[PDB]
């Protein structure tokens, strides 16, 4: 999966996420178009109760069905402020986009962090199930123990996402920032 | 909610600047189409596709022709949309096609067989946006990505790493993917060169005749054939039966600020709305970044989202979906009330919320 934002000089955003699923997809050409397969058919609940790839659950609602669009948690991002575009955000990360995007929007609004600030700070997760707190390096021992002795299962695991966000001041000076988790990313304007 | 910051010199973390047009993604390569297009005079939509198609060529890994995706558009007059480009299973799929002969799921078949595709939905939903919201021809926006995949590019060290790592498990398992993406029996190195001749083909057939190509032309016989010689499902029927479907965008109010999202087939709208909603009632900016409580709260949030995400949510052309009484401000806050600063409820007490008195 991967995410890319756009804004140009008239003020206009778009904010995509797109995948084949997993990594290459099914790594299936289809003959000679030389366009790679995807295996998004994963992302149906094959069987309730039992987990996909993603650790994501379902029953009825996300079941197996012709011509039926299996459930995803892409979240192209827009939040408005002064009733102006004023973040422009996603990322790719499966069951964990959700709580990518949630952080990118909460260190935004409430931390008052700036996009790329926003950006290259630790993240953390918790799906329900598995029940775990999963964490990124980056986090405070002290604050670690803290979560623990609440209860969190807290399991320091793999980077997560990778955010490609563009942030619109009110006078239209944009300010963007790429993921450091991608290497060989960018954000450029002009 | 406190004062925003866009960033100032002495901050650790600097944005990158520019006064006209931006464009933010996985590649350099990409990032510097889209930001040609724009300079070449087209809007958001029209660098937004040649974006997308780039990275089809560029970052075969997600960005492609034969997956699918979504797309959040908004316009400067306000207007905000969705573009619902989501894979289609095929007519054919049954509920059971994924479990084996013990009634237990098989990933094998749902990750690397025939079956786990769904028909792609990615040229059809560029189409539809750069139709209504664009301003230039396809073709246009096609011939970036076109020249990369006939002229070939520089495997770099995130596609390198890639074809090594998650490649070598699918690639090589294919002759006609091993011989574009493997070289000398090995995956493609740094500082090779990447010539994607079919791919090529393909791209300058779409931006001659259309989606229509990829539908119903020599790419949809070409995915067909692929299915029906390997056990797949999909059909020209299918592909012919495609629609990417406009949508309107799932939105919450979070201390003022609007937040517009993805909707059902998607899941990430929704919960991020009602997270969001559980979560204004705390004071956040007090407690911090990376501060105990702060974690602690949206830790607990988060666990009573997923918990319904795996009950109500699915293909709202399938199954109604309770997104008001999802993303109810009253609901969340019946959610936040359950929240223990010092103490966390296990997963195992948490269940799917009662929507009824919320609808």
């Amino acid at each position: 999966t991967t995410h890319y934002s756009v804004v140009d000089k008239d003020g206009n955003a778009v904010a995509v996420t797109y995948t084949l699923n997993t990594t290459f997809g099914t790594g299936i050409v289809a003959g000679e178009s030389g366009i790679l397969l995807n295996n998004q058919m994963d992302d149906f609940s094959a069987k309730p109760g039992v987990p996909n790839v993603y650790g994501l659950v379902g029953g009825d609602a996300n079941a197996v069905g012709p011509n039926k669009r299996p459930l995803s948690s892409m979240s192209p991002t827009i939040v408005v402020k002064d009733g102006k575009t004023w973040l422009v955000t996603g990322s790719p990360g499966g069951s964990r986009i959700i709580t990518t995007v949630l952080q990118m929007v909460v260190n935004s609004i409430d931390y008052g962090l700036n996009v790329a600030e926003a950006t290259n700070a630790p993240r953390f997760h918790h799906q329900w199930l598995p029940d775990e707190l999963r964490v990124e390096k980056g986090f405070s021992p002290d604050t670690l123990k803290l979560l623990e002795a609440k209860g969190q299962k807290v399991a320091l695991k793999e980077a997560m996402g990778s955010t490609q966000s563009i942030m619109v001041g009110p006078d239209g000076e944009l300010y963007g920032a790429s993921d450091p988790r991608s290497v060989d990313d960018l954000t450029a304007g002009y | 909610a406190p004062p925003v910051s866009y960033g100032v010199e002495e901050d650790v973390f600097h944005p990158v600047r520019a006064k006209q047009g931006m464009v933010a993604s996985v590649d350099a390569t990409a990032t510097q189409v889209g930001v040609d297009i724009l300079k070449e005079g087209g809007n958001a939509v029209d660098a937004a596709v040649a974006v997308g198609y780039a990275l089809a060529v560029t970052h075969p890994q997600a960005g492609n022709l034969g997956g699918g995706g979504f797309m959040l558009i908004r316009s400067k007059n306000g207007n905000t949309t969705a573009i619902d480009f989501r894979e289609m299973a095929p007519a054919k799929a049954t509920r059971d096609m994924f479990l084996d002969d013990q009634g237990n799921p098989d990933s094998k078949k749902s990750l690397t067989s025939h079956l786990a595709s769904g028909t792609p939905g990615t040229v059809a939903g560029f189409s539809l946006a750069l139709d209504k919201y664009g301003t230039m021809p396809l073709n246009k926006v096609v011939q970036p990505a076109f020249k990369l995949a006939r002229d070939g590019f520089i495997v770099n060290d995130a596609l390198a790493d890639d074809l090594k790592t998650y490649g070598s498990e699918v690639l090589p398992n294919h002759e006609n993917s091993k011989a574009i993406f493997w070289k000398e029996g090995e995956p493609l190195k740094k500082g090779d060169t990447l010539v994607q001749a079919n791919l090529a083909k393909s791209l300058e057939m779409i931006a001659e005749n259309g989606p229509d190509e990829f539908y119903k032309g020599t790419i949809a016989e070409q995915i067909a054939q692929e299915m029906q010689k390997n056990g797949g499902l999909i059909t020209k029927e299918d592909l012919a039966a495609y629609k990417a479907v406009e949508r309107t965008p799932i939105s919450g109010d979070y201390r003022g600020y609007q937040v517009y999202s993805m909707p059902p087939p998607s899941s990430g709208g929704i919960h991020i709305v009602q997270i969001l909603n559980i979560l204004e009632n705390f004071d956040m900016k007090k407690y911090g970044f990376g501060s105990a409580d702060a974690m602690q709260i949206m830790a607990e949030a988060e666990k009573y989202a997923y918990a319904d995400r795996s009950e109500y949510l699915g293909d709202p052309d399938f199954v109604k979906v309770p997104w008001q009484a999802l993303t109810n401000k009253a609901y969340a806050k019946s959610i936040a009330d359950q929240i223990d600063i010092n103490k966390a409820k296990p997963s195992s007490e948490i269940r799917p919320g009662k929507l009824a008195p919320y609808e």
